[PDB]
């Protein structure tokens, strides 16, 4: 079982638990109206990330596994952005990074505007 | 001549291959010998053995009857593959191999009455489990399974060829073990009920016995005269604490290598063994001398007579307790 | 008659294309998942990998198949297995797999007169999961076989097990050599490709080392070979060849237990528990030799004085380690 | 209902000639690429090579399988591809490489109503990719694996990424315990040999290698061990005995450390960046015990003057020895 | 004309029965062998086999082949082997092997006018050797190469050797590593299974082990230090500090050396010839140490004699030793 | 479109793949080609080397003459199991792979003329003979012959397609060698007498040598750095018998552990290599290094004026012997 929390420009997301069974660490958005879309993701293990094409510059995650977080920083702020983030994590063999069905725990949303 | 032509052809026409001698009137009895030609060698670190074998199956089948010239006609193997055959496993094989030098290495012959004889040669890597508490005086029953896949008892029966003892003939010349004596072999039949269904199953039992003179002499003599080189300590004069402080923690140093080319050559089991515990004793006494060593040479300068006491005593009681621990290993390992 | 079943075979066969998936513009086929697992050999730290032998049965359905006037269910031979469709089934986690096929290939097709067909492989599979062995040799690792189809969507084919949890049979009794089977679970799940989204199965064992092997051969000698540094400080301080002799002997001794402990360990280049304790009973001998160092330096530019501190020194931080170690580890 | 599929992939196929490619005389056909890694399983030092699995789907345009009448799309059987032409793509760095296929090839076929074919395998390749192990293990590594096709020049095939930069996925499922990906990259371009001017497809990955086992396995026994021939220097200059078999056991140690790295370590006959420091270890180490005999002969043969300055030197120079080691190789 | 040598083989091969060999119903058919041995690669103790390649050709009548009309060879393509009735004939002491491959199968057939059929393999052969190896490094082993007709008895097939002793060529001209092949035989026999009676050739080697290098490099070490282990006694009865370091280190140097020739020596588990020297050596040196601490107990706990006995003995009698290890074994 | 199909079908009717060009008329004349694409590693333990190469072949059969709109047909592999090829294969290979990364990596090319061209993409895994008596300073010529397995001489004739030198042409990238340095190649041609009959054989000679620096900084300077350890015990105080006692023999189990890594390195051969003897040297000069140390300690009390007699001539001597045994090898086998 992996365990999520969320601190709210940077943000930044916690995991414990079973993190080795889990590496991939996804960032989801959703606004009242479109429905969850892909942000990021980040490996555990090795730092390697992914990015959606509207967001490949402005935002940024990174991670620290001292702490076991990942840091989402955020550039050049729109007013689309406007939305709740979400703190996923997904299996290691559970198909693409841009899906949310794939990812199995779903961490408390954050609302950001 | 054209004649045995015309009488193959004769047989293969309307003849199904998928289906089975009686599918629907009678049990298709297969009657099964084995000529072990070697029996390869035995990896304790893998758990399994190489047997090498002509695997010998006799059945019977009515469409394949004629009448000839020859009594029986002996056919090369791509007639094999054109006539329903039994499918024949090994349970616990691990991975097998059929020879296939210059052709199959598969042999068919046909008799008059439709008996069919198919023999082929075939390398089979079965798993033996292993219970290796006894390492090196372990001995092994390893077993080899074999029956039908898809048919079941209802369908396919195996039997032994003449009688159950002998129809598994182990060729004398072909041994093949290293570090094992074969102690005869114990055949038997039974069923096995999976999900499927239930199968007969045909099973071989080789007794193996572990050679013990490699570990007699390549770790046990060693270990032994390098604790009586740790009991030779206690015979030198107190006084030259440099000499016997370099020759305690230089065993210890010793029995250090020793024991880890042990640990090396026996396998990698989460479980102690015999050899383990001999190891284990063996280094704690060379420890032990080096403890009552330190002990001595503190109690040297004052009350020397305590030291003196400590020394003769332990003269006369380490060599005891390790010859009484050799005696009640060796009776307890070897009298089984 | 035996000829009228060849001829239901041979009618059956006739007129059907192994290309099509059954009721191609129909439903998706629900096959049904089988294991028993024969033995599972081989659990590899060095590879990451673990070898597995399992009969794998599928079931299905195929209306083209289905028969009347044959109360038997056809075991027919497995070349047949050429002729019909079978499922795109396959695992994502095998290096390397293969059917066993020794006097024939191991396959079996059973047909049945309702259609329902039965396919049954013995399969050796190298499947590979991956371990956490920061805490080796104290950890409880968790292999898993995946199961999905290639070609197949989730709008074409459709995965479950046939028997709820019972399913999968033989866990409970393979033992293996160095980990104990703690726990098996089944999962059924769908996961969402570009090209689609996919049925996927999953058997997961959850495997914990036993512990009764390297407490006898690792921790001990190194053990012993730090309170033989200890036995030093008892030794007066003047006896500088014996002193000297028996700390730069243990610390030969300590390093070449670490290089053959190397030789047989794992070897994956990555830091463990097992490295951490040795490398801290090395420093612990190293210290007890630059201890004497200081005393020798000392008492000739009091000294007992310091071979008593180290005497109830060195014994209380090495104690102090080990409960450390063994609790961060637990 | 599902005949007329029958007879739409039967006059597909009939008169449709696989020795030929798709516009025999016309303009090159484009073929798309897309991979998937799954993993990279390996990188083996000693053979110089990597095994990465993978799903490589290629993606053209074949008139000759156009279909009307259907407007969903054909997801046929593996075996169909038996029967269509396929660009006859290889890679050129392999050294040994299968598909796998356990319990069917698995490859998957794709039709489109626009004649257009969608192929994809699953693949394992073991490749290789020479590496430059002067600075290992603080070394980084570029391993490339190149797609090219075999028989077909420019002028007949044209290679592509399909998606460009998102052609290549999975990087983030690459898990390696001693090396970390820091990028990857896709080139397009042609290569010329004797028989004529062909397309390349290289996919590059740069590989950092993790040092943290190596400072703690390698590195930090040889520092200990020098340490412990500089307490030699503390110890006396008339305790012969003592200080002699000090630095003939610490000279002793380092040969074995030696001998039971190179004997443990990958095997690659040339000088690394580690050998250097070893060496270099063993050199004070040596001297060590050449101070010592030199300090012997003047004294039984100023000895206090020689140990002191040996005290404030041999420590200076191996400090500035390391930052010498760890700028040049950082 | 092509076309005359087309339609000739054409009629050959038609009416050609692949499953009936030469005169089904008449007297057996002889097949006459040859052999040409390119190399013996391998030769291992470990395994208990050797490796051979070898060009094994195979000649018989057939009448059903003969032609008119064309005086040349016929030398068709490998691929005739398909249609044509080869002989069945195995290794039975095989293990693994294969026929080559390389840009073919290596394989030649050539027709005669008469019906004569030559048949000819390039084959590698990892076959059986049971090796006596009580005496390693200074033995002989006979293994050899045991080719059988396994479907045909003597009544259907008959073997020969073709040239008698110079049927098999090119074991002058194999220079294996260490070892030197004495003498090669060939033997033909019947012999008798339960089926039936079958041919047998046997092709039998005799090899020799170089010895040059063991007594460099394994024996040599080993008498050296059990030398060194003869200095203790002419050093003094009251330096004790000497003389026990040089005992103990001379038997760490021994463990040493056995624990490593271990690894590098073949892994055969029983006891060797080389066990019972080095075995030897080890009691030689551990009896000069207990000889030295005797001393000691004598003085401290007449010493001067005992050191003179032993100063004239131990090399007597590590001689006497070798006379009877050498004697026993050449 | 239809055309080439028309074409294909016209050559393949009546056409017999068991039967050479000219059968009966001429010597089939193949043109041979390579292009090693990397020279694998050189394996002295197994005497063998790999090597990953283009052979292309290049014949002449009058039976795929054609004329149509295109002057060469590039047919994919398929074609080249319905045609006659040559049965060329490696005298010296042990065991080659032909490979099949997706497809039979093959390519065939039939001119209108009757010209056909026919490349493969091969690992060949030969066996090099090698003679090791100055490893690891030794130089190797290793062989690759390739040649018809059952056309004879008066059947199937091979050659190089523009010239020998030219023919086998090295890619400037791929070395793959690590322990080696490879210093050209030379072709040649030739006929091999056998029980069958004459045949032609193509070979080619990689000339390589070995590199130095790994043995040198590996194993023969700690050598020498502990041969010159057990020489500096002479000049120890003949008085402390106990530090040149453990000095010594500790100096004698640094050079046995030494050898022992040394051990690994070589290959199993029955003759001794330049470092064999190197090794024995060194192991001899620690063993009188200590030799000397005894009788020096025999002669101690009894003969003081001869103890430090012994000394002085052995602290003279041993590295002038040493010095000069340096010298003699290091010219010797440079
Ligand atoms: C060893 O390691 C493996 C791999 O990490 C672990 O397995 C995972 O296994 C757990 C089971 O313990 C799986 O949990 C389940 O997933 C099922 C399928 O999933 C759905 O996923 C989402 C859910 O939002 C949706 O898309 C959709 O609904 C899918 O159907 C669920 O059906 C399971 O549901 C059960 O639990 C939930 C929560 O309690 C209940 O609400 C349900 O009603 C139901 O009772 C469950 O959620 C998990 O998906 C697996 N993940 C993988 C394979 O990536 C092993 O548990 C672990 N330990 C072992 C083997 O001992
Ligand atoms: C390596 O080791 C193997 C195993 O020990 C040796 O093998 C044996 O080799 C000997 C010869 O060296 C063989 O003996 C010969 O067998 C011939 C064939 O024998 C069978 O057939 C005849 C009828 O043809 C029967 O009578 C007989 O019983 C067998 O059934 C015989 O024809 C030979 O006879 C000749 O020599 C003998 C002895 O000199 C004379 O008395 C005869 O008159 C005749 O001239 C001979 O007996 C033996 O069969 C082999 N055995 C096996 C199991 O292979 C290798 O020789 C050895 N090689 C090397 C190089 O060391
Ligand atoms: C690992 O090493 C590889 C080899 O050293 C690196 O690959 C080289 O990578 C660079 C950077 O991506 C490439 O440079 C580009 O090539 C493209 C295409 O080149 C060809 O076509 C043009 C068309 O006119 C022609 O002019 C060129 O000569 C080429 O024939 C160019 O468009 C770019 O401007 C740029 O030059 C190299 O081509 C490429 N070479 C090889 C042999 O692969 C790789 O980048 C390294 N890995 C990492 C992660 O950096
Ligand atoms: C297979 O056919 C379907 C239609 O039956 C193609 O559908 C596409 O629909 C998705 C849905 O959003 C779009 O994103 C695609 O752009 C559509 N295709 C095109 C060409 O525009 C589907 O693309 C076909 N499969 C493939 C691999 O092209
Ligand atoms: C065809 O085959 C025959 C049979 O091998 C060849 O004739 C033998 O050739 C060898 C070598 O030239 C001679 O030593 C033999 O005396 C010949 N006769 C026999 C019975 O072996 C013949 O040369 C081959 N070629 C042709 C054109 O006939
Ligand atoms: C074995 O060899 C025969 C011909 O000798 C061939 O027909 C068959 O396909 C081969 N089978 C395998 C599994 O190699
Ligand atoms: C490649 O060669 C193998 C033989 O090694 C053969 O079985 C296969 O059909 C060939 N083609 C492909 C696409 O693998
Ligand atoms: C092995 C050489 C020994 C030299 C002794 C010198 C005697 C004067
Ligand atoms: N069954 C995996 C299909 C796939 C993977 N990647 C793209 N398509
Ligand atoms: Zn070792």
């Amino acid at each position: 079982q992996v365990q999520l929390q969320e601190s709210g420009l940077r943000l930044s997301c916690a995991a414990s638990g079973h993190t080795f069974n889990y590496p991939i660490m996804g960032w989801f958005r959703q606004a009242p109206g479109k429905e969850r879309e892909f942000v990021g993701a980040i490996s555990w293990s090795g730092g390697s990330t992914s990015y959606a094409d509207s967001v490949k510059d402005r935002f940024t995650i990174s991670r620290d596994n001292a702490k076991n977080t990942v840091y989402l920083e955020m550039n050049n702020l729109k007013p689309e952005d406007t939305a709740v983030y979400y703190c996923a994590a997904k299996g290691r063999y559970s198909g693409g990074l841009y899906y949310p069905t794939n990812y199995d725990y779903w961490g408390q949303g954050t609302q950001v505007t | 001549t054209t004649v045995f032509t015309r009488i193959l052809d004769r047989l293969l026409d309307g003849y199904d291959n998928r289906l089975r001698p009686g599918l629907g009137e009678r049990v298709t009895e297969v009657k099964t010998d084995i000529f072990v030609t070697s029996f390869g060698p035995v990896s304790d670190h893998d758990m399994e053995y190489t047997i090498d074998v002509f695997f010998r199956q006799s059945w019977k089948d009515e469409r394949l009857k004629f009448k000839g010239p020859m009594t029986v006609l002996r056919l090369n193997n791509l007639m094999a593959s054109k006539i329903w055959t039994p499918d024949t496993f090994f349970h616990n094989g691990k991975k097998s191999v059929a020879h296939n030098m210059t052709m199959p290495n598969k042999l068919l012959r046909i008799t008059e009455d439709g008996t069919l004889l198919y023999t082929m040669r075939l390398t089979v890597r079965a798993e033996c489990p292993m219970h290796l508490e006894d390492f090196p005086m372990d001995a092994h029953a390893c077993p080899l399974k074999f029956g039908s896949y898809a048919y079941t008892r209802a369908e396919v029966v195996y039997e032994w060829t003449r009688e159950p003892a002998r129809s598994v003939v182990v060729a004398e010349d072909g041994s093949r073990l290293n570090q094992y004596d074969l102690l005869g072999q114990t055949v038997d039949s039974g069923i096995v009920q999976s999900s499927t269904g239930e199968y007969v199953v045909m099973t071989t039992h080789f007794h193996l016995k572990r050679k013990i003179g490699y570990f007699v002499i390549q770790t046990y003599l060693p270990c032994i005269m390098t604790v009586i080189l740790s009991q030779v300590s206690f015979w030198l004069n107190r006084e030259s604490v440099p000499a016997r402080t370099v020759f305690g923690v230089t065993t210890v140093l010793t029995m250090t290598t020793l024991s880890i080319s042990a640990r090396n050559s026996l396998p990698k089991v989460a479980y102690a063994t015999a050899m383990d515990w001999f190891i284990a004793v063996c280094y704690a006494f060379v420890f032990s001398a080096l403890i009552e060593f330190a002990t001595v040479n503190y109690f040297t300068k004052s009350q020397p007579a305590r030291a003196a006491k400590i020394d003769r005593l332990s003269r006369i009681a380490f060599p005891l307790l390790f010859g009484i621990f050799n005696l009640v290993y060796w009776a307890t390992y070897l009298n089984r | 008659n035996m000829s009228f079943v060849k001829e239901t075979v041979d009618k059956l066969l006739k007129g059907y294309d192994i290309r099509l998936r059954p009721d191609f513009g129909g439903p998706p086929v629900c096959v049904g998942m089988n294991i028993d697992i024969a033995s599972i050999d081989m659990v590899s730290e060095v590879n990451m990998d673990y070898t597995l032998t399992m009969y794998f049965q599928q079931y299905w359905r195929d209306k083209r198949l289905a028969y009347s006037g044959i109360p038997l269910n056809l075991t027919l031979d497995n070349r047949v297995a050429d002729q019909l469709w079978v499922p795109d089934t396959y695992f994502l986690n095998d290096k390397k797999s293969f059917v066993h096929g020794v006097t024939v290939k191991n396959r079996m097709i059973r047909l049945h007169p309702d259609g329902t067909v039965l396919y049954g492989l013995r399969i050796t599979t190298t499947a590979a999961c991956m371990m956490d062995l920061r805490r080796y040799p104290l950890d409880e690792q968790n292999c898993t076989l995946e199961i999905e189809s290639y070609g197949y969507t989730t709008d074409d084919i459709e995965f479950y097990w046939r028997g709820g949890d019972k399913a999968v049979t033989g866990v409970e009794r393979i033992e293996l050599p160095q980990f104990s089977i703690v726990e098996h679970r089944l999962v059924s799940r769908n996961v969402v490709f570009a090209t689609g989204a996919y049925p996927r199965l999953s058997l997961s064992f959850r495997l914990k080392r036993n512990i009764g092997y390297f407490i006898l051969q690792t921790y001990m000698p190194s053990i012993l070979i730090t309170i033989l540094s200890w036995v030093s400080f008892w030794i007066n301080y003047d006896a500088s060849a014996a002193r000297v002799a028996l700390g730069i002997t243990t610390v030969l001794t300590m390093t070449t237990i670490n290089t053959h402990l190397r030789e047989t360990l794992p070897k994956i280049p990555y830091v463990k528990a097992i490295d951490m304790y040795l490398m801290g009973c090395f420093v612990f001998v190293f210290l007890a030799l630059l201890e004497y160092a200081f005393v020798n330096y000392i008492f000739f530019s009091r000294a007992a004085a310091i071979d008593r501190w180290s005497r109830i020194v060195f014994p209380f931080t090495f104690s102090l380690f080990n409960l450390v170690y063994w609790l961060y580890y637990v």
